[PDB]
RNA sequence: UAUUAUAUUUAUUCAUAUAAUUAAUAGGAUAAUAUUUGUAGUUUUUGAUACCAUGAUAAGGAUUAUAAAUUGAAAGUGUUAAUAUCAUAAUCAAAAUUUAUUAUUUAUAUUAAAUAUGUAUGUGUAGAUAAAAUAAGAAAUUA
């Protein structure tokens, strides 16, 4: 008949239960879109970021540059370990992600002397270079603080040149399903009624309804629920 | 109001003896429309022309499964008296029936032959204290 | 249904919609209406070319016509009862329990009036007010000149 | 205080309170707001058009000598937005009789131009016959330097889609880049119809090619008209063409795609019926399609269906 | 326990669509995730409820002319019906027919925009007499 | 004690309520082209109800007086905001008197448009009651 989950409950073993719609500060309805199939920082989760990215160069701007190349456009290559890197991308220059912040605060000599080629004034165009396109956007941030006028990223960028696959940061697209209770951090008193309420942080976020959803081909779909069909805990109106 | 009759009386009240301008009182009682007159006889509670046509309610005007009263404004036809059938129409506490068919009714509305207020009194729709208000009125033995 | 998960706290509010339907229903059907009325209770011939047995014909065939539609109102607007959309409170109009231009019952009146919510202006409770037409003749002479500036001022053509 | 709140524009006690203006400050306007002048919204009605042609516009150009010569057989034909019911038979024949007397190419082939679409009106089958006697010499074979003029292509194409038919394929890869370069001259309606055709047959190859030179052309793409674009999606089964048309949906709009679900729903659905020739079963494409409307709409939040089986941990 | 006000429904879009949209998740609205709307009530309770709701014309009124009961029961007294053959003999019949309840397009203005007398109002848009379709 | 008057006038036959389903958005001529013509995913909840379910505005003269000036008051009279856990009761006509709380036409001429009151002539006649010092006209027995 009814259970804690059908019926209306303030709170189900000790902690505000997340089932109640008058339990979520309003903005959680405020509406958004999936990001997930997005380019790693265009994501929601580097939101304190955003305000740094890079305008891109794409794969064509990238052939065009190896047999057409501007005297004043730099290509600087940022992959980190020289374990990883066998080739060399035409008319590139080596200043490995690690080494960014120091590099960009040497004046032109120190930094002629410790990289071995000059460094690219604050006008120049500077095309940022690493496997995946995550280290080059990093070192874009550093180079952008510094104020380098023109800074582009080129995502995809060792990986789509040479067909190599290789990745900076070992990073995963998972989650790992959250641990502990919903974070004190997150519980948001009202300012009017001086009601406790949840925020979209934690075991409740939306990087874990992206990563749960249906998968977007029927067949692999079908494989992931029993046969009579998806929902079939939940009573019919709550399917 | 004090007792509830209908519905109504949770969501009404009196208003003591209230005044409401002349000719609307919100609920349209006639206790009037039975009140013997032979030279008004024609003009009194009825058509004020005899030029109109009977009203819409002496007539079938879509198909009917049947009805159970007719309306009281419904005029007494000639066929009223000689057709033999059931002439009905929604009095209290139930329903009058025309079952002695006269001439002396036609042409007139069933308003007109049903009395509103009867002489008659039931002792059992009434409270002792009623009952005993109904006896100081000199209306009902005791 | 069923006094399930009602929204409104008071449920005789929607008769208040209901209502406004009755209204919009008398607009569906009044020319209508009286236009069969008129024909039909014409004594006089209803003109040159109709005349004699085609009129009393004609006559017959509209309030046959006119009694065949099922559901075209004719119930005369004082027997339409007024009720409030706030509280759902019921007055007489004309009565000094309906207040007609903000249409709402002396209840709402006054709980709107006191906290304020209505504008309105407060003048001596026995007088005829502040102003000029009403303090000549009262409310049949200010309902006059309301007449009069809707309709009389214009010559028709 | 109440159930029902106050409303802020009729209460006094909002308006000339300390959060507002009182009524005895001077009431002038407080600041001015531009809102349109900034930044425009473009008129997009939820109806459709109503006067707008709706078809393929064939182009009659004709010199106005050959136009009162050739009026008696061409007020049979379609003039501008009428179409007279005569048998297509006759109109045929009426040309493989006069039209060797006319000595103008641009004449004789406005007028076949003008059969064509006659004829893909009535769906008269017999009407390849006329392109492989005429055209089919100087236009398609052996490499023929001729380059038709638009308005037969456009016409010949119509035909081809309306009258379902393999012979378009050869027609249409003519026209990209290489060939006569006729494909950015196409009408919206024009690929509407090829699509529509394309998917009835269905050719996943067909209509890969049609979307990417569509793409490229800059058609428009959220004015292609919705059953045509799923009737043709709806033909597509094989591995490839498939990930080719997830990645292309993503060129639609976030209404275009709305009512792409909406519609497909609708064609296998209570509207089975609208259709000449009933839709066949896709389950995949169609909840693809369903799936990638849900992606690029703006996401609701339910919170009792998410946290339905959520209980919390003390790990 | 279980107290209903209709013991069975019915699904508003049919087979084809319904099995294989099941697998993507819909947003219900949140404080009422069970939606049971008149669209979805079974083909005799829509007949019930479409009959009540119409004050004293209306069909579900025993006494408009198109009550199906055979009796009516007013203060313990049981009233039968008066049947319609026998309603005629002294109540004439004059019926025009459903035409009447038509006027021409010529009048749709004085009307207020109506071609129709019928008791609840018609509209000439889509969606306010929408059911399903 | 000075800053000033109740003992006049007119009234009192007082009645009116009924025929159950409150739950969502959706734009069209003179717009650069969307059939989005015809927008179709039943089913997990329970209070304002006929019913217990707090709030809030009435009426009700008794001593701040005359000048350039109001004879109506906060102590609360059905409808309004946190206690729920029997029930669809609401006017769209034409309808059934028991309710303290209401100024009706009284003798020349008397029912025409929404249908509109048939009852009580009795020596202005018991008991008991009502109203007024304000553009009217009243004058002498405070705590
Ligand atoms: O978007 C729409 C809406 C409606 N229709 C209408 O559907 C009817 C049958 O639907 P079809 O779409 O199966 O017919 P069709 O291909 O032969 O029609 P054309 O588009 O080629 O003319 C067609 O005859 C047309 O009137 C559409 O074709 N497209
Ligand atoms: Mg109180
Ligand atoms: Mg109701």
């Amino acid at each position: 008949q009814a259970d804690r989950r059908t019926r209306h409950h303030m709170m189900v073993d000790g902690q505000i239960n997340p089932r109640e719609w008058f339990n979520w500060h309003p903005k959680e309805y405020q509406p958004w879109y999936f990001d997930r199939h997005k380019f790693l920082y265009e994501q929601r989760q580097y939101a304190q970021f955003h305000h740094l990215l890079c305008h891109q160069v794409y794969l064509k701007d990238m052939l065009h540059l190896m047999r057409y190349p501007e005297p004043y456009t730099h290509i600087i290559d940022c992959r980190t370990s020289t374990q990883k890197m066998h080739r060399w991308v035409p008319h590139s220059l080596w200043l490995p992600r690690d080494e960014v912040e120091y590099a960009l605060q040497l004046s032109a000599d120190e930094f002629l002397d410790m990289y071995g080629f000059r460094k690219p004034d604050k006008s120049d165009d500077v095309i940022l270079l690493s496997h995946n396109g995550i280290y080059s956007e990093q070192a874009g941030w550093e180079w952008k603080k510094q104020f380098f006028q023109h800074v582009y990223n080129y995502r995809g960028g060792t990986n789509e040149l040479f067909g190599e696959s290789y990745s900076d940061m070992n990073v995963s697209d998972v989650l790992s399903p959250w641990k502990g209770p919903f974070p004190q951090s997150g519980v948001f008193v009202d300012k009017w009624s001086k009601r406790k309420v949840l925020t979209r942080t934690g075991p409740f976020d939306r990087q874990y309804e992206m990563q749960d959803f249906a998968l977007p081909d029927l067949e692999l779909e079908k494989a992931r629920h029993p046969e009579e069909g998806p929902r079939q805990n939940m009573p019919f109106g709550l399917q | 109001l004090k007792i509830a009759k209908s519905a109504f009386g949770f969501y009404l009240a009196r208003r003591g003896q209230r005044k409401y301008p002349f000719l609307r009182r919100p609920h349209i009682k006639n206790t009037h429309s039975m009140n013997p007159s032979a030279p008004y006889f024609w003009s009194f509670m009825t058509a004020k022309s005899q030029m109109a046509f009977l009203p819409e309610e002496n007539y079938i005007t879509g198909d009917w499964t049947g009805k159970f009263f007719v309306s009281k404004r419904q005029v007494y036809t000639l066929q009223h008296a000689t057709s033999g059938a059931k002439v009905r129409v929604k009095s209290f506490p139930s329903i009058f029936e025309f079952n002695s068919p006269s001439r002396w009714n036609i042409g007139k509305e069933m308003n007109t032959l049903t009395k509103p207020r009867m002489d008659l009194i039931d002792e059992q729709m009434l409270t002792k204290k009623q009952r005993l208000d109904y006896v100081r009125a000199g209306l009902l033995p005791k | 249904m069923r006094h399930i998960g009602q929204d409104v706290p008071k449920r005789h509010t929607h008769f208040v919609l209901e209502s406004r339907l009755m209204y919009e229903k008398s607009f569906r059907d009044c020319w209508l209406h009286s236009v069969c009325r008129a024909i039909s209770q014409l004594d006089e011939p209803l003109s040159k070319t109709v005349v004699g047995t085609h009129q009393k014909m004609l006559q017959r065939k509209v309030t046959c016509f006119q009694y065949n539609q099922y559901g075209l109102f004719k119930t005369p607007y004082y027997r339409l009862a007024n009720v409030d959309r706030y509280h759902a409170v019921q007055g007489v109009a004309g009565t000094r329990e309906w207040v007609p231009y903000v249409n709402v019952s002396y209840w709402t009146m006054n709980k709107m009036v006191r906290g304020g919510n209505l504008l309105v202006h407060r003048v001596h409770y026995t007088g005829w007010g502040t102003d000029s037409h009403l303090k000549k003749g009262g409310w049949e002479h200010r309902w006059n000149k309301v007449l009069q500036r809707n309709v009389l001022q214009y010559s028709r053509i | 205080v109440g159930y029902t709140p106050v409303n802020p524009d009729t209460s006094p006690m909002v308006a000339y309170s300390q959060y507002h203006w009182h009524y005895n400050l001077p009431q002038g306007m407080e600041r001015p707001h531009s809102v349109n002048r900034t930044f425009a919204a473009p008129f997009q009605s939820n109806h459709s058009l109503v006067n707008k042609y709706r078809g393929v516009w064939i182009e009659f150009d004709m010199h106005p000598a050959f136009s009162v010569a050739l009026e008696p057989q061409l007020r049979k034909l379609p003039r501008g937005r009428t179409l007279p019911k005569t048998p297509a038979e006759e109109v045929i024949a009426d040309y493989t009789a006069l039209a060797p007397l006319v000595d103008d190419e641009k004449t004789r082939d406005l007028w076949l131009a003008k059969v064509f679409q006659h004829c893909a009106f009535q769906r008269c089958g017999g009407a390849m016959e006329l392109w492989e006697r005429y055209c089919h010499q100087r236009f398609t074979a052996e490499g023929a330097t001729a380059k038709p003029p638009l308005s037969l292509v456009k016409s010949v194409l119509f035909y081809c889609n309306k009258t379902d038919n393999s012979g378009w394929r050869a027609l249409f890869d003519r026209c990209l880049k290489d060939g006569w370069n006729y494909t950015p001259l196409f009408d919206t309606a024009q690929w509407s119809f090829m699509l529509k055709s394309i998917g009835r047959m269905g050719d996943e190859d067909g209509v890969r090619a049609v979307l990417e030179e569509m793409l490229d052309v800059q058609a428009d793409l959220d004015r292609v008209e919705a059953r045509s674009v799923v009737i043709a999606l709806n033909a597509v089964t094989n591995a490839d063409v498939y990930e080719f048309v997830k990645k292309y949906l993503f060129n639609f709009g976030e209404r275009k795609v709305k009512f792409l679900r909406t519609t497909y729903s609708d064609l296998r659905g209570h509207g089975a019926g609208k259709l000449r020739i009933p839709l066949k079963e896709n389950d995949n494409m169609y909840y693809h399609v369903c799936w990638h409307s849900s992606i690029r709409s703006p996401r609701q939040f339910s919170p009792r269906q998410l946290y339905f089986d959520y209980t919390p941990s003390t790990l | 326990s279980v107290s209903g006000v209709f013991s069975k429904g019915r699904g508003i879009g049919h087979e084809a669509t319904t099995s294989i949209l099941r697998y993507i998740p819909r947003a219900r609205v949140p404080w009422q995730p069970s939606r049971f709307g008149r669209e979805n009530l079974t083909a005799a309770d829509m007949a019930r409820l479409w009959s009540r709701g119409r004050y004293r014309d209306g069909p579900g009124n025993y006494n408009s002319g198109y009550c199906t009961e055979r009796t009516h029961v007013l203060e313990e007294n049981t009233v039968s019906i008066i049947p319609r053959r026998e309603l005629e003999k002294y109540m004439p019949d004059i019926t025009i027919g459903p035409k009447a309840l038509v006027t021409p397009v010529s009048l749709m203005n004085a009307r207020n925009g109506h071609r129709v007398t019928h008791d609840l109002l018609h509209s000439y848009d889509p969606h306010i007499g929408r059911l399903g379709k």
